[PDB]
Formats: structure tokens, C-alpha cells, sequence
């Protein structure tokens, strides 16, 4: 907890490579609309001419959602080259995730 | 100038001779220096073990660099090998400037 006037974080973007391990950290600013005025709503394929293949039920939700799932979230076009010139394999170990900076 | 390490105490000359075997002297003894050899030579292996430190790359550049590589393309030989006859090539020159760094 801190103030109105105190930052709750840093920014931190870095490559660390010790070793067999190779530490990424990301840092990027969001903006978080309001989504479906804070409503919840069933949508379907329902009255859009669909294909049979192509039919779908379901909802829409007010949240959004972080999504880091790509390589590039994490590795430079250089730190690439460094993984995929120097190694024969990699796999993801442990991950850290944080939220700051809030502004309402 | 030719490039490579200038050293006050370089590695040291190591020098190798066959130690001279005189062929059968005559009956009688003659002060001239002898100039009768059985002929031979040598033959061995040698091992050269070198320890060598190495400076790592700390840069912060975002684009990838330059690197050697060999070409990916399919060829008639395969470059630095043997050929058909067994003879050893080496293709090109290559350097050791590769990365960057600022200046």
C-alpha cells in the first residue's frame, strides 16, 4: 500500500543469461477500457447468417485479461539470436507477474 | 603488424635433432672428424594444450548482430572437410570481428 504520491513499482525490462538459465523481464504500460458497460451478455452465432461449421454459443464478460503468451513478450531479436545460435534446447522454469502504477 | 600478441617472453623455441649414430669406424685410429653416419630419422606425436580466457559480450543492442555462419545452401563439398582425394581445404579467411560495440 502507498499513497497518491508514491509509485508502488519500477520499470524493469532486462535479459539476464547465467549459466544454463536465462532470466527475462518485460516491463510494458496497459490501458483497461470498460468493457460491455459492466455488463455480462450472451452472445451467439444467433441471426449472423452462419454456416453450420462455423456456429457458436457463449459470453461476453466485462474483465479483461493479460496475455504474455508469445515469445517476443519476452525475448529481444537479439537475445533470439543469442538462444537459438547457442542452444540446443530451453524450457520455461519459473514466472513473476506484477501490477503498478495504478491510475484510475 | 602481421596481427596477434606482441610478448616481451613469447613461447619458447623448442628444438629437436637426431642424435648423430656413427657408421663403423676403420681399424686404425685417424683424428679426422668423422663423416660416416648410419642414416635414420624420427618420428612421434606432439600435444599442444593451450588455456585461453575469454571476454564475454555485455551488449544492450536490440537488433540481431552479424555472425559467421556457413552457407545453408546445398553444395558439392561441405566447407573446412576432406575431399574425395582426402585433402584437407580451408575455404576463406575468417576473422574475429563479428560483434559490436559502441564506440
Amino acid at each position: 500500500a502507498d499513497g497518491v504520491g508514491n509509485a508502488s513499482g519500477n520499470w524493469h525490462c532486462d535479459s539476464t543469461w547465467l549459466g544454463d538459465r536465462v532470466i527475462t523481464t518485460s516491463t510494458r504500460t496497459w490501458a483497461l477500457p470498460t468493457y460491455n458497460n459492466h455488463l455480462y451478455k450472451q452472445i451467439s452465432s444467433a441471426s449472423t447468417g452462419a454456416s453450420n461449421d462455423n456456429h457458436y454459443f457463449g459470453y461476453s464478460t466485462p474483465w479483461g485479461y493479460f496475455d504474455f503468451n508469445r515469445f517476443h513478450c519476452h525475448f529481444s531479436p537479439r537475445d533470439w539470436q543469442r538462444l537459438i545460435n547457442n542452444n540446443w534446447g530451453f524450457r520455461p522454469k519459473r514466472l513473476n507477474f506484477k501490477l503498478f502504477n495504478i491510475q484510475v | 603488424l602481421m596481427g596477434g600478441f606482441g610478448l616481451k617472453n613469447p613461447p619458447p623455441q623448442i628444438l629437436i635433432k637426431n642424435t648423430p649414430v656413427p657408421a663403423n669406424p676403420p681399424a686404425e685410429f685417424s683424428a679426422t672428424k668423422f663423416a660416416s653416419f648410419i642414416t635414420q630419422y624420427s618420428t612421434g606425436q606432439v600435444s599442444v594444450e593451450i588455456e585461453w580466457e575469454l571476454q564475454k559480450e555485455n551488449s544492450k543492442r536490440w537488433n540481431p548482430e552479424v555472425q559467421y555462419t556457413s552457407n545453408y545452401a546445398k553444395s558439392a563439398n561441405v566447407d573446412f572437410t576432406v575431399d574425395n582425394n582426402g585433402l584437407y581445404t580451408e575455404p576463406r579467411p575468417i576473422g574475429t570481428r563479428y560483434l559490436t560495440r559502441p564506440l
